[PDB]
């Protein structure tokens, strides 16, 4: 328990002083329990009794289950102590763990109480044990070690543990020690004999620095239930995922459901959550019951089918290559596997998009490659080679013409449909022999009524009326009109920067029904050229359609 | 030596910026670099009681890895120190010179102790793979490369070292920006290059070790070009009328009344329409209005510079620098021969624009980059060679302004 470790210095935040929080009374059955606990902790150096000079006090409580435990409320002191370098906010991912012959799990007991607490900072931990009915002054006590529930303890313990391990690691440079809260995980490829030896020797090193470690009879055994995972000597998978069945669905219930599914998706290939999360767009209230859509019902039912099957992932070998394969898995949903030898997956994942109202497949595929490249560096420190269902000509045509800069990595074509394809492609030059439609639309911003019209060079003209619309949507409806009323080749001329931008981006899927209709039309056309002219400049064709639609 | 005290602008806490994850190769290079730096006293390990962090990266300027620290946040929080209390002035004549060489003098900062009460704000982390270990944590004991306080403090010594040389060569301009020396002359190139080697030898023999030719007499706002064609179709006149309409936001004296008349009526897009003589004269007069430059565009040192970049295809990129829209201080076009990709090209262009910007005004612009953020955050170090880092954001709107700036 006690320890010759050096102490980390601690300050309160500048211009603050220590906490003086008055102590609430106790049932005096617990007041007896605290006295026994405090006298034990005193005898082990964990705390010391203090005089009246100490003005600070932090509330102390007591609580039972079999046995009792002391609980201190450091919330006031925590608010007042300096900041620390936050301890690791992530955990290692099993798909990144390197395979190892033998692995041992050591928990360290009373870990915090084993590490000393900076001397000048001890006064601000003072607590007080109450005397029955204020019949006498209480007992003053302060901490000498890292108190449980204080802000500094997780970081000071961790840095302490690192330094303590350092000499042992220098002398045994071929055994791996992951460190994670009050745990150590030790692996080696030594003969299970010598491995069991080296472990016992490291236990002894830790005990010299005051860290109790479990006996061979008490060291946990595989499979390991760790952070929602199940680790096996040669494979890993998640812990069982139980999706509730319910007739009414609360917002809080939907959040808990997307989370559970998200967790399953890292090894259960195929999971989808796009429609389920669309529901959650109403973050308004957590109890407000959201009526499940019919797309959401289909999604959930498909997830339940896959969850019924069991599945597992493997561990990482740095000598074998790293490969990522991606498949189209719905409308705007994508799924991927990462592996080193086929069917022996390290892990899986998904990619849906909230990028904007309209996108297309090639852009989404590129966005997915990006997400994987980020993930692989975090997990293995390198990028995979990619196996993708798209041909070089499809992708090269897209990235050369795309206004944004993209980096496409090492990849190869895989002939497993659905393939990623450009459904249509606008012309670059006007079309000879094709009718030229001059379109325009308009709306009254108050009355919210409007009209879409065209005028062509063969003398045809048309106006179609529009109710409950906006100026932007009518400029799109004019475009849609011209595709409807044209032959298989058409030139269109628009005044609308909005509408030009949206079509020049060659979307193939949209949140808007109108854009989805235009997309249906653009596919069936042999050739479409779209051209822009500035509005209200009397160009020729725009002026007429404007006069026709505007008044 | 003695250490000059430093202070953040009051009511500011030090930087707490997240460390990006790194390739194992980049981490291995950082560990080896920091092991040696620690063996030489320049940095030391730190404990959990330091909550500060500033991101670090590994690049190549050469086949040897180098360490680059992103002090943008710490710079924004010390700016009393290096902008006013210890500003290093910018000379307006550097842009006029005919040759300008950049010399890296950052290594000389490592000979000067840093204020013991400021070192904690320089903390940084070498990350581990897959959160296996918490990173390795260090702070600086000497003046760091990349912190704008470093040239500010070293300024006195730099003036002493250079004073001989400026006496000998009074027509040579020397400007310092962060870790670099910009040295400009009107000499012939061969004479200029040996004058630069003299200054190298001078700096070296006084203990300041050092390891790029620019010609700011070519830089200018590029004037707009209208197409010159033999057979104009209706579509061609519409593009031309549209481009000229756009240009009237800048040059007040342009009109297309005579040019739109040739489209009167509702005509097919592919119809060849000949240019009448009054139309041809209106277009030719507009080509003269475009040659002359704009008036009324003055640099305002208080305001932020902004750079916009658009991808033109075939390895070509256009850019504008301005502080108010349509008031372009500088417009230009970059090209990349053959063995290149989009991110490599954008990264290179960003560095050329930032250099031009430093020469002309002594400050770096804030970029609007046409690229997805996570793609940039992943690949920008693969081609980054400079020692400074401008601010940036990612613009997801592709205006038709592409065709116009071509
Ligand atoms: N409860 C818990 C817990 C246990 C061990 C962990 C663990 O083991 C290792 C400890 C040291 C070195 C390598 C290690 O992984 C090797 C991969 C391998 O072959 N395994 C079979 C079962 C465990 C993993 C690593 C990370 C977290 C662990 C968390």
């Amino acid at each position: 328990p006690i320890s010759p470790i050096e102490t980390v210095p601690v300050k309160l935040k500048p211009g603050m002083d220590g906490p003086k929080v008055k102590q609430w009374p106790l049932t005096e059955e617990k007041i007896k329990a605290l006295v026994e606990i405090c006298t034990e902790m005193e005898k082990e150096g964990k705390i010391s009794k203090i005089g009246p000079e100490n003005p600070y006090n932090t509330p102390v409580f007591a609580i039972k289950k079999t046995k009792w435990r002391k609980l201190v409320d450091f919330r006031e002191l925590n608010k007042r102590t300096q900041d620390f370098w936050e301890v690791q906010l992530g955990i290692p991912h099993p798909a990144g763990l390197k395979k190892k012959k033998s692995v041992t799990v050591l928990d360290v007991g009373d870990a915090y109480f084993s590490v000393p607490l900076d001397e000048d900072f001890r006064k601000y931990t003072a607590f007080t044990i109450p005397s029955i009915n204020n019949e006498t002054p209480g007992i003053r006590y302060q901490y000498n070690v890292l108190p449980q529930g204080w802000k500094g303890s997780p970081a000071i313990f961790q840095s302490s543990m690192t330094k303590i391990l350092e000499p042992f690691a220098a002398q045994n440079p071929d055994i791996v020690i992951y460190q994670y809260m009050d745990d150590l995980y030790v692996g080696s490829d030594l003969e299970i004999g010598q491995h069991r030896t080296k472990i016992e020797e490291l236990r002894q090193h830790l005990l010299r620095w005051g860290l109790t470690t479990p006996d061979k009879k008490h060291q946990k055994e595989p499979p390991f239930l760790w952070m929602g995972y199940e680790l096996h000597p040669d494979k890993w998978t998640v812990q069982p995922i139980v999706l509730p069945e319910k007739d009414s669905w609360t917002v809080n219930d939907i959040q808990k459901l997307v989370g559970k599914l998200n967790w399953a998706s890292q090894i259960y290939p195929g999971i989808k959550v796009r429609q389920l999360s669309k529901l959650l767009r109403g973050t308004k209230a957590l109890t407000e019951v959201i009526p499940l859509t019919e797309e959401a019902e289909l999604e959930l039912a498909e997830n339940r089918e896959i969850l019924k099957e069991p599945v597992h992932g493997v561990y990482y070998d740095p000598s074998k290559d790293l490969i990522a394969e991606i498949q189209k898995q719905g409308q705007g949903q994508w799924t991927y596997q990462i592996y080193q030898e086929p069917f022996k997956n390290l892990k899986t994942g998904k990619y849906a998009r909230m990028r904007g109202a309209h996108t297309n497949d090639v852009k989404q595929l590129t966005e997915a490659v990006q997400k994987i490249t980020t993930e692989s560096i975090v997990i293995w420190g390198k990028t995979p080679k990619f196996k993708l269902p798209i041909q070089k000509e499809t992708w090269e045509t897209w990235w050369t013409e795309y206004w944004q800069a993209t980096w496409i990595p090492e990849w190869e074509f895989v002939n497993t449909p659905p393939l990623v394809k450009l459904w249509y492609q606008l012309e670059k030059e006007p079309i000879v022999g094709a009718e030229t439609f001059y379109v325009d639309g308009a709306a009254n911003r108050e009355t919210k009524l409007g009209k879409a019209g065209y005028v062509t060079n063969k003398g045809r003209q048309k106006v179609v009326p529009l109710t409950n619309t906006t100026n932007q949507k009518t400029e799109l409806q004019a475009i849609y009109l011209a595709l409807q009323d044209s032959g298989l080749e058409v030139n269109i001329v628009t005044d609308s920067q909005y509408a030009l931008g949206i079509i020049q981006a060659q979307p193939d899927k949209s949140e808007s029904e109108l854009v989805n209709q235009i997309i249906e039309q653009l596919i069936k056309k042999e050739k479409v050229y779209l051209a822009w002219v500035p509005a209200h400049k009397g160009i020729g064709g725009n002026e007429q359609v404007d006069k026709l639609v505007s008044a | 030596i003695e250490t000059v005290p430093v202070k953040l602008k009051p009511g500011m806490d030090g930087p707490k910026v997240k460390q990006w994850p790194l390739t194992e190769e980049k981490i291995k290079a950082l560990v080896e670099i920091c092991t040696e730096m620690e063996k030489e006293g320049k940095i030391s390990k730190i404990g959990p009681e330091n909550p500060y962090n500033t991101p670090v990266f590994a690049i190549k300027k050469s086949t040897k890895w180098r360490k680059l620290v992103d002090f943008r946040e710490l710079n924004k929080r010390t700016q009393d120190f290096w902008e006013v209390q210890l500003g290093i002035p910018h000379p307006a004549g550097l842009k006029k010179k005919k040759s300008v060489t950049v010399l890296d003098v950052g290594d000389a900062y490592f000979s000067v102790p840093l204020d013991e009460d400021f070192r904690k704000y320089t903390a940084f982390t070498i990350p581990s793979i897959n959160n296996e270990t918490p990173g390795i944590r260090y702070q600086y004991n000497v003046l760091p490369q990349g912190w704008k306080g470093s040239p500010a403090i070293f300024q006195s010594s730099m003036t002493k070292i250079l004073e001989p040389f400026k006496k000998q060569n009074p027509d040579i301009v020397i400007y310092q920006y962060m870790d670099d020396l910009y040295v400009g002359s009107d000499l012939e190139i061969g004479q200029h290059r040996t004058k630069i080697e003299e200054l190298r030898q001078h700096l070296l023999r006084w203990g300041l070790t050092t390891p790029y030719e620019l010609h700011p007499d070519k830089w200018t706002v590029q004037p707009i070009v209208l197409p010159e064609k033999d057979s104009w179709t209706v579509n061609d006149i519409q593009k031309l009328v549209g481009k000229l309409n756009w240009a009237s936001q800048i040059y007040p004296g342009i009109k297309v009344r005579q040019l739109s008349k040739l489209l009167r009526g509702t005509k097919a897009l592919t119809e060849v329409i000949p240019l009448t003589e009054e139309a041809e004269l209106e277009l030719a007069e507009n080509r003269e209005i475009l040659k002359e430059p704009v008036h009324g565009v003055y640099y305002d040192p208080s305001k932020d510079l902004i750079a916009e970049i658009q991808k033109q295809g075939q390895g070509q990129w256009t850019y504008q620098i301005y502080q108010e829209p349509f008031k372009n201080l500088k417009t230009g076009k970059y090209a990349r021969m053959r063995h290149t990709n989009d991110v490599k090209q954008l990264t290179e262009a960003v560095q050329k624009i930032t250099t031009e910007s430093i020469v002309i005004w002594g400050k770096t612009p804030k970029f609007k980059l046409p690229i997805q953020k996570e793609t940039w955050e992943t690949w920008w170090t693969e081609y980054w060679q400079a020692t400074w880092i401008p601010e940036w954001e990612f613009v997801n709107t592709p205006p038709l302004v592409k065709l116009w700036y071509q």
